[PDB]
């Protein structure tokens, strides 16, 4: 029995978890996913990996998941393990709504799932979830927020972050253009396209390869929408003309 | 080489090494002698001391009014089996009122010790016991091993250098049946003396005696109570 | 509640009323009491209305799971044994009085299942509040091996007898005819009762009710 | 690669680099460890089972040594492989057959009995805790609606209906013998189906065996009850073979 | 007496790939070819039913299995593992009907089936399935087609191919498949995609085909397969 | 790699033998049994002058009549002492009397080989306690001292030393101790041997002294009364 | 409810009424209380209709599986013991009065009685149910030792006819069953076929 | 036929050639233990086990290899005596549960099947090891008559007229072949059983042995009893005289 055991919840000589770090390698192969914060709203931008001629396209989104009335998340890593985690996030958000009769704060929902992901790394002898999650939402305590999640159960509140393929190069590119406390949603969408175009395997950029979703508070209500192809096409062309205007 | 880690793994020769390694625990502990007559059963045990400042280890333990044991091996495994033997004797006196026969109790040990020798992640009881008991059939001397196999013996000695004691008991086996209580015990110490080297002999501090039978209940003699038995000893035969 | 079943030359005719009452007040005028089990077996229901629905739907769910694994049409004895064993385990706490009737490979089979878990195989059975009035029609006019139209007339008269004579039953007569090749689910077979139309309407004039606060919310 | 190994793919029931289950593949070789061959042939009137009855010494009681088993009054089977695993699958088959009649009212079909055993043996294939059963069950019996049925389940979990089947050491050789008989149009009667089954075990193994060396079990339309022929009736079929 | 392993058998490699899932995807690739095409008017599923011995009874065991009145399944890879997925899909479809009193949406059933397939890649002492599934259905006046792999991921397809030479199937599909095809035309192009990788003549016993529309899902009888197979319609 | 309950070719468990080796790295402790009481001495071993010396407690009271000194892994010891404190109060609740020193030691000795992987509770022990203990107290039999080790073998001792320099301190106790010595000589002798085995010089805020006598209850020596016996170097 | 089983040299003769009442109303006047368990083993049901039918189906499942494991024709004592274990263990939950009678190649004709308590005893003749109380006087006086098959058929029919006459819970149709080495043969006594007994009038 | 690394460590693991070595090594444990014989006669069964004396200090009757499963059932064991006693307790409980449910003495053919299923259940898992012992069962009644069964570490049960298990099982079986146990009375069998053990016993490899015999037939009215001092020594006298 112990001969066939892989030993997942065990420390290494250097003081680190192997199965967690190997799960971190799994996310680095997945599609590029970035989310950035603005003054009037907050948005997510993800690289769609499911690209084929004979795909049906039924769902509203591929990697953007709706969790709450005021909250949404994005996925980087294994799609199957993500479907379990996103379903759990929807349950925790509803348990809080049943108990307190008010929407769950953004930080409380992120920490709740990260407690479960930490449990898998400490006890159980099972493989950890190889999924990194980017959360966007609004609460009455702090407002518009952005969060990053790790397989170890590690969370962090960001203003501009990226996870997935070419994550190290993209986060440095986001560090170059971002302006603190002055960025609007209009300039944020232009910044997101700028990063995705440069940090990608197949360049030029088409509407089918990318997926952008926005979260904005309108008339005292949170509005979460996935931008359609025609809306995305305009954002690419606005950056495409900026490429031509650069040579002058 | 790789078959000596678990009890569940069988050797290509048709053996279990983990049970055989558990038997080595009995051989490392000090020797104890168990013999019987027609009316009495006596346990004579040799005590060990890690240092001269520390007292000698307890070797004979109580089980019931008619049953007693002398252990050889692990101390914690000895007390764990002793508590089981005490509980089974209490259950018989609670339900049937009568004292539980020795043959019944030894069979219960052979049932409990068999369980962990077959399951994964479980170990055999690394302790050998010599059981002295008296029922309505006479005196009894029983030998239990780390393996569930038990022995009904006339005289037996198990432990460190117990082979020398085993040879003495074999030459005087026919004498035991018609022996007096005082003489029966003297045969026990003389066997226990053979285990020790010619440099040292038996004293009041390292000898424990447990006697049970028709005349009296099980009683353990330790320091000043063991001295009437030691006095009148035949001199050391090197 | 008046439910009945019959066995004729070809198949089975099942009957039911449409009155559902809360105490001594009519709650539903048009209520379905003949329930779907399988494309060949149907079951009438009586007793506790909530218990009747959920007991039927569970066995119908299990038999659809059973028929697709076997690859052939489910048997009436399979529907009977499932209802018999499940109701027995609850010791009659689930108040479900059922009349099982379906056409099988073996032939026509009619059963009557009691809430405690007792089953009776008979050519004709009556269950519910007006079961005594319905049985009286069968014990007087029933004959072995009948025609389809002759069997349909007998059950309709049996249900109607429970409708007029029993206070617990009323309104429309529902019939379900199942044969070896044909399945007729006549929902309104006979409507003996009719409401006297309102000759003098008391329609409230526009703006006769006093309003304190008004709020209008637009929709997409 | 064709024959590659990684990790513990040959010790526990897990996938190999190619996508093959080695432990499951070794279970088929455990069937051939018994040194016996079973042949099943289906006719228009009956289903026939024939198997070797090896008695190495006179010390053994011949009546007790049998691979023919009764599950229901209408359903019988034969076991090929490890006898310890064989009896365990029979006792489970007897349980599933009785439970079907209790829960569903009517008697279990041969099609559903073989499917149930195949689903149980699938659990061994997916779980690493236990090894798959090193035995093979060939079920016979008449469905009261379709007719005679012959089914066979694998340690892998594969179940299928058959016109003619074989299992054991001489499995692949005897299956080729049945193919030649099926290709040609035959009038499959009671005597025709039995004689084809016996000759198959007599040509491949090349023995020309005695009535005490084989065991035969038939299920006919007139008698749906499972019956063993015994030495008195088996000899009658054997003496009739040496005629043409 | 038994216990059961609590540790996972599927673990992450130093590279970052799940070793057991990729080998399970290798197991499905070495199976019989299976095709599924949505036609906006109906759904068609066809698979290779090669028996390669004649002695086997062809009508006894089916590869195309119905789940409910409107949903069916076609697979590639291992047979025994598929059968357990059928019973589980049938039970999950009935659990939805008992609660909501409405025929289960195709998109919803696939989510529930893939969730079970995800478990066996993370649960203690179990290997993943060596089966990829093609789920068809009809609800809200719209046809549906999905694909669920050993990993637990699900994809929506217009037309796709599985089994051996799936790369040759999809390339032939994107060359032949067109939007707004009739149900009868969908069967013709589905039975032709299976001919791409087959060898050894097609007979009514050699392949198995099932259709799904507004009337519901049903398996086509060997008589109906016979007419759609004799070269012409 | 092997299981926790694995026997050696020698005839003993591995995990138990390694737990004995764990004590040899811990701090030294000396206990002496006298006719008029039992004294316990232990080094605090302060790593940094910033750390509070009063926080380091290696001698703790189980009851008002029994004290206990610990060596090796301090963290594991506090679990054993806490269990011993409950057992004394459980016996007090049931029998309305104080437990004997031998009985308290036997109660802790029952938790010796209660470690294992299979056939155990979800929150059971996986490894033995790497702690050597010195149970010193006064009952109706008089002043007694007991020694316990990871194996669970408990025995009465006149003078016992456990820790890093266990071999050096024991040899010094063998040439000084006799049956008819006084308690003041027992405290004096223990301190002279304690400074010999230490690496850092003996100080008032460096040692712990506790005496249990038939006269009074468990007494912990404060800094002021410690210097009263330190002045006699 | 009236049930009867009489033992003879060849095998057993069974008899049961056809009336099942839910208060004072007949729910079924055609009830078959003779339940087959095996090829030669039958039982007679009395008491709660839900309870008796559930146990009878459970014994059929238990004995059916038992007979195949031993590969031997089942004993009447074995079949009655399975009824005994269920009636005794759940005696506070079940209302059953089962009389088990059949045939086996080892002993022959056997009649066993399992009353409300859960006990088991072998008898030459057995009567149970509500209507059995009225015919205790008749059976004790008419019974002869060593009666033939034909005599036992008349003996059961007469006793049941007198029971249904007086008891309100008993009535309808007499159902008889004769079991021997040959097999099981059943007959149904109708309206005018019933044993005639005069009504005393002034 | 020997695998070193893997395949032979767990009982839930198949070897490349399709064998379970953990069961085979348990069969090697019974080969190292002394021979145990049992011959079925016309009116019962007679058992005979040679008990190797390890030390002269042990009492006569200790380490008994003859057990009473039921009042009519006997048990002769070979192999590891630790596992032999545990299987005896399971056999005793199986016989106890049958009488408690049905009310009559358990048939040997059913008892041998139910215990062998328990023996088999220890050969499929890694959590438990197969029993390292083989045993025999014998009973006599009025209806069933004389019956004898043998169960090996794998879990296989067969009927025997005369079986032997232990050190020299091959040498013992050749001696039973000469005997006419079909026609012989069990009183003459005890005389012949005793002399086989004396011939089989290797007195240059092994030291000394103690003879143990058992009755179960019409002579003891069906009850399994131990052979009295008068008959045992009378058969032991013939065993020594026929040796010359």
């Amino acid at each position: 029995s112990r001969r066939y055991d892989s030993r997942t919840t065990i420390f290494s000589p250097e003081g680190r978890l192997y199965q967690v770090e190997y799960a971190m390698e799994a996310i680095g192969h997945a599609g590029t996913c970035l989310g950035i914060l603005a003054n009037d709203g907050v948005l997510l931008a993800a690289e769609r990996r499911n690209i084929h001629k004979l795909l049906d396209e039924v769902f509203f989104s591929e990697k953007i998941y709706k969790l709450n009335e005021d909250m949404a998340c994005s996925v980087a890593g294994i799609t199957s393990d993500a479907n379990v985690l996103t379903n759990e996030l929807r349950l925790i958000a509803q348990r809080y709504l049943l108990q307190y009769q008010e929407p769950i704060p953004c930080e409380q929902l992120v920490t709740a799932l990260c407690d479960i992901k930490q449990a898998y790394t400490q006890f159980g002898g099972k493989r950890p979830f190889g999924v990194s999650l980017l959360y966007i939402g609004w609460d009455k305590h702090y407002g518009f927020q952005l969060y990053q999640s790790d397989p170890s159960g590690n969370y962090g509140g960001w203003k501009a972050t990226c996870i997935g393929n070419n994550s190290a190069a993209a986060v440095s590119m986001l560090k170059q253009d971002y302006k603190e406390g002055e960025m609007t949603l209009k300039s944020a969408l232009a910044l997101a396209v700028k990063v995705l175009n440069k940090t990608m395997d197949v360049s030029k950029l088409s509407a089918e390869k990318v997926e952008i979703a926005t979260l904005t508070r309108e008339s005292g209500k949170t509005v979460i929408r996935v931008l359609k192809q025609k809306e995305v096409e305009q954002l690419i062309k606005k950056h495409e003309e900026e490429e031509a205007k650069a040579e002058r | 080489n790789q078959y000596d880690n678990d009890v569940t793994v069988w050797s290509p020769q048709g053996r279990i090494h983990q049970i055989e390694y558990a038997m080595e625990a009995v051989k490392q502990g000090s020797a104890t002698v168990g013999l019987k007559s027609k009316t009495h059963a006596v346990l004579v045990a040799l005590k060990r001391a890690q240092s001269e400042l520390a007292a000698h280890q307890k070797k004979i333990l109580h089980v019931d009014n008619h049953i007693g044991i002398s252990i050889a091996g692990l101390t914690a495994d000895a007390r764990l089996l002793c508590n089981f033997m005490r509980q089974e004797c209490l259950d018989s006196r609670f339900v049937f009122d009568r004292p539980l026969p020795v043959s019944r109790l030894v069979s219960l040990i052979g049932s409990k010790t068999q369980i962990p020798t077959q399951r994964y992640g479980r170990r055999p009881y690394g302790v050998g016991l010599l059981i002295a008991g008296y029922d309505d059939m006479g005196p009894h001397i029983f030998q239990t091993c780390p393996s569930a196999n038990y022995f009904d013996c006339r005289a037996m000695s198990i432990g460190a250098r117990s082979q020398s004691a085993r040879t003495y008991l074999e030459r005087h086996m026919s004498e035991f049946m018609e022996c007096n209580l005082d003489e029966l015990v003297k045969h026990g110490l003389r066997a226990l003396r053979e285990t020790l080297p010619a440099e040292q002999d038996l004293t009041t501090k390292n000898v424990s005696i447990g006697i049970v039978g028709k005349d009296l209940e099980f009683t353990i003699y330790d320091d000043d109570d063991v001295s009437p038995f030691l006095d009148g000893l035949e001199e050391r035969p090197q | 509640t008046t439910i009945a079943g019959v066995v004729y030359k070809d198949g089975i005719v099942l009957g039911a009323d449409t009155r559902a009452t809360e105490g001594m007040v009519v709650a539903d005028k048009n209520c379905s009491k003949i329930h779907f089990i399988s494309p060949n077996i149907y079951c009438c229901g009586a007793g506790t209305a909530a218990d009747t629905d959920m007991t039927t739907q569970l066995i119908s769910s299990n038999l659809e799971l059973h028929s697709l694994t076997t690859g052939r049409l489910p048997r009436v004895v399979t529907a009977n044994r499932m209802l018999k064993q499940m109701l027995f385990r609850y010791q009659g706490y689930i108040g479900a009085a059922l009349v099982l009737g379906g056409v099988d490979v073996t032939g026509p089979h009619l059963y009557s299942i009691y809430p405690h878990g007792s089953t009776d195989k008979l050519p004709y059975v009556t269950m519910g509040s007006g079961s005594l009035a319905a049985m009286a029609v069968f014990e007087d006019k029933f004959r072995p091996d009948m025609e389809e139209e002759e069997a349909k007339k007998l059950v309709s008269e049996a249900i109607a007898a429970g409708i007029f004579n029993d206070l617990g039953s009323g309104s429309n007569i529902d019939l379900c005819v199942i044969s070896k090749s044909k399945l007729d689910f006549l929902r309104p077979f006979s409507v003996p009762n009719k409401k006297g139309t309102r000759l003098g309407r008391y329609r409230c004039e526009k703006g006769t009710t006093a309003v304190l606060t008004e709020k209008v919310t637009p929709l997409e | 690669s064709r024959g590659s190994s990684a990790g513990f793919d040959r010790h526990i029931t897990i996938f190999s680099p190619e996508g093959r289950l080695y432990q499951v593949e070794y279970a088929f070789k455990a069937i051939n460890q018994g040194g016996l061959t079973s042949v099943a042939v289906r006719g228009k009137d009956c289903a026939v089972i024939v198997t070797q009855k090896k008695v190495p010494d006179k010390l053994l009681d011949s009546s007790t040594v049998t691979h023919l088993f009764k599950i229901t009054e209408s359903i019988g089977c034969v076991m090929t492989g490890m006898t310890a695993d064989s009896r365990s699958q029979v006792q489970r088959a007897r349980y599933e057959a009785a439970n079907w009649k209790y829960k569903y009212g009517y008697e279990i079909p041969v099609d559903m009995l073989c499917k149930r055993i195949a689903d149980i043996s699938q659990v061994y294939t997916q779980n690493a805790e236990m090894r798959p059963l090193g035995c093979c069950m060939i079920l016979i019996g008449i469905d009261e609606e379709q007719g005679p049925q012959v089914y066979k389940c694998d340690p892998a979990g594969y179940y299928c209906g058959f016109k003619a089947t074989a299992a054991g050491v001489k499995q692949t050789e005897s299956t080729s013998f049945l193919e030649k008989k099926v290709k040609k149009k035959f009038d499959w009667t009671f005597e025709q189906t039995v004689e084809t089954a016996i000759t198959c075990l007599s040509t491949v193994l090349s023995i020309d065996f005695k009535p005490s060396e084989i065991e035969v079990g038939v299920v006919t339309v007139e008698n749906p009850k499972f019956r063993i022929l015994t030495e008195a009736e088996i000899d009658a079929h054997l003496v009739a073979l040496a005629e043409r | 007496a038994k216990r059961g392993y609590s540790f996972s058998l599927t673990t992450f490699s130093p590279s970052g790939k799940l070793v057991q899932i990729e080998y399970a995807l290798a197991a499905v690739a070495g199976g019989a070819p299976s095709v599924g095409i949505k036609a906006a008017n109906g759904v068609v599923l066809a698979t290779e039913k090669k028996q390669k011995s004649i002695l086997y009874d062809e009508r006894s065991v089916h590869k195309v299995e119905p789940i409910t009145k409107h949903i069916g399944l076609v697979y590639s890879g291992m047979g025994p593992d598929y059968r357990v997925l059928v019973h589980r899909a049938r039970k999950l479809a009935q659990q939805y009907y008992l609660v909501y009193q409405e025929p289960i949406p195709t998109a919803q059933l696939v989510q529930r089936v893939a969730s079970v397939m995800q478990e066996y890649t993370q649960s203690g002492g179990v290997r993943p399935f060596g089966v990829s599934l093609l789920i068809c259905g009809w609800n809200e006046g719209r046809p549906y087609l999905f694909q669920s792999d050993p990993s637990g991921a699900y994809f929506a397809w217009k037309a796709t191919a599985m089994g051996k030479n799936y790369v040759n199937g999809k390339t032939f599909l994107e060359k032949r498949y067109n939007e707004d095809l009739e149900l009868e035309d969908a069967i013709h192009t589905a039975i032709l995609t299976l001919k791409e990788s087959f060898e050894g003549q097609m007979t009514e016993d050699n392949i198995e085909v099932g259709i799904c529309n507004e009337a519901g899902f049903r398996r086509l009888t060997p008589t109906e397969v016979r007419d759609y197979l004799a070269a012409i319609a | 790699d092997r299981g926790v309950n694995t026997f050696s070719p020698e005839g003993r468990l591995f995990q138990v033998e390694y737990a004995i080796e764990a004590i040899k790295l811990g701090s030294t402790a000396i206990g002496i049994q006298t006719s008029e009481g039992v004294c316990l001495a232990v080094e605090k071993r302060i790593t940094s002058p910033l750390m509070e010396p009063s926080s380091i407690e290696k001698i703790v009271e189980i009851d008002a009549h029994i004290g206990c000194a610990m060596s090796g892994l301090i963290a594991d010891a506090k679990t054993l002492i806490d269990k011993a404190r409950v057992e004394t109060q459980n016996h007090w609740f049931t029998y309305n009397e104080t437990m004997t020193v031998e009985s308290v030691t036997q109660a802790v000795s029952n938790l010796a080989l209660q470690f294992g992987e299979e056939d155990a509770d979800p929150g059971a022990m996986s490894r033995p306690f790497g702690v050597a203990l010195l149970f010193g107290g006064v009952d109706e039999k008089g002043p007694q001292l007991f020694h316990m080790d990871p194996s669970g073998t408990f025995v009465q001792c006149d003078a016992r030393a456990i820790g890093s320099a266990s071999e050096g301190a024991q040899s010094s106790l063998q040439e000084v101790y006799h049956k008819s010595m006084t308690l003041k000589e027992a405290i004096k002798s223990s301190l002279i041997i304690l400074k010999q085995v230490m690496e850092e010089k003996l100080n008032a805020t460096n040692i712990e002294l506790a005496t249990v006598q038939p006269g009074q209850n468990f007494h912990m020596f404060t800094k002021e009364e410690l210097e009263e016996v330190i002045k006699d170097i | 409810t009236t049930i009867m089983a009489v033992q003879f040299n060849g095998g057993v003769v069974l008899g049961a009424d056809s009336r099942t009442t839910t208060g004072s109303y007949i729910a079924n006047r055609v009830t078959d209380k003779l339940t087959p368990i095996h090829d030669h083993i039958f039982c007679c049901r009395s008491g709660s209709a839900a309870d008796t039918q559930a146990v009878a189906d459970a014994v059929t499942y238990q004995l059916g599986f038992h007979s195949i494991e031993l590969n031997e024709p089942p004993l009447v004592h074995t079949a009655a013991s399975l009824f005994k274990e269920m009636c005794y263990r759940y005696r506070e939950d079940l209302m059953a009065g089962i009389i088990i009678a059949g045939w086996d190649p080892q002993e022959g004709g056997q009649v066993y009685s399992v009353p409300m308590g859960g006990m088991m005893v072998r008898q030459s003749f057995a009567i149970g149910g509500s209507g059995s109380s009225y015919i205790y006087g008749y059976v004790d006086a008419t019974y002869r030792e060593g009666m033939t098959k034909d005599e036992c058929l008349q003996f059961t029919a007469n006793a049941l006819a007198l029971a249904m006459e007086r008891d309100g819970s008993s009535g309808g149709v007499i159902r008889l069953a004769a079991i021997q080495e040959s097999g099981v043969e059943r007959q149904v006594l109708l309206g005018d076929q019933i044993p005639k007994f005069t009504i005393a009038t002034l | 036929s020997s695998i070193g690394t893997g395949y032979d460590l767990s009982a839930s693991t198949f070897s490349p050639d399709g064998r379970v070595f953990q069961v085979e090594y348990a069969m090697k444990a019974v080969e190292n233990s002394s021979t145990a014989i049992g011959i079925r006669c016309k009116d019962g069964v007679v058992f005979g086990v040679e008990k190797l004396v390890l030390s002269k200090l042990y009492e006569e009757g200790s380490n008994k290899r003859l057990f009473n499963v039921d009042r009519h059932v006997g048990m002769a064991v070979a192999g590891l005596l630790a596992d032999a006693r545990s299987l005896a307790d399971i056999a005793r409980e199986e016989a106890s549960n049958f009488r408690s449910n049905f009310g009559y003495n358990i048939p040997l053919k059913h008892l041998a099947d139910r215990v062998a299923m328990y023996v088999h259940a220890y050969t499929l898992y890694s959590a438990v090891r197969p029993f390292g012992c083989s045993f025999m069962l014998g009973s006599y009644s009025a209806n069933d008559g004389a019956q004898l069964y043998m169960i090996d570490p794998s879990g296989v049960s067969y009927g025997y007229w005369g079986c032997a298990i232990g050190k020299a099982r091959q040498a013992a079986k050749t001696e039973i072949e000469k005997l006419q146990m079909k026609e012989m009375t069990c009183r003459d069998v005890v005389k012949e059983v005793a002399k086989i053990i004396y011939i089989v016993h290797d007195e240059v490899k092994d030291k000394a042995f103690e003879l143990e015999l058992s009755w179960v037939g019409e002579l003891t009215k069906g009850r399994h009893e131990i052979v009295p001092k008068d008959i045992r020594e009378e058969a032991e006298k013939y065993a020594k005289e026929s040796l010359k």
